[PDB]
């Protein structure tokens, strides 16, 4: 499962998390088996304006 | 206040809403003990000290 | 005083059930002896501990 979010919100990508990213964008199972992998992409995704 | 001289307000006789607090990303930490933050809105208390 | 053997059997079985009931008031290292406190104060990840 693949997406972009701001650095602050990366904490919401874990089991039992809450807030508008977890609850209204991407919700994990409480008992999820898996890996969560993230990297800063300011050099790939930010733009002037 | 300064940390050696911490300032306490008794909160009483009012209805709270802790969702206004725990939903906000403004807080560089939000750690709770003996309660879950998302569970605060179901409870009542004798007083709160801030 | 002569029926002490039979009254002893009544008394031992009361001490056993009274000890078993009073052990519901113990914390055993939990946040409360009352199970509805835990379930009304904590969300599942912390409540189940």
């Amino acid at each position: 499962d693949s997406f972009v979010i701001r650095g602050d919100e990366v904490r919401q990508i874990a089991p039992g998390q809450t807030g508008n990213i977890a609850d209204y964008n991407y919700k994990l199972p409480d008992d999820f088996t898996g890996c969560v992998i993230a990297w800063n992409s300011n050099n790939l995704d930010s733009k002037v304006g | 206040a300064s940390v050696y001289a911490w300032n306490r307000k008794r909160i009483s006789n009012c209805v709270a809403d802790y969702s206004v607090l725990y939903n906000s990303a403004s807080f560089s930490t939000f750690k709770c003990y003996g309660v879950s933050p998302t569970k605060l809105n179901d409870l009542c208390f004798t007083n709160v000290y801030a | 005083s002569a029926l002490g053997k039979l009254q002893d059997v009544v008394n031992q079985n009361a001490q056993a059930l009274n000890t078993l009931v009073k052990q519901l008031s113990s914390n055993f290292g939990a946040i409360s002896s009352v199970l509805n406190d835990i379930l009304s104060r904590l969300d599942k990840v912390e409540a189940e501990v």
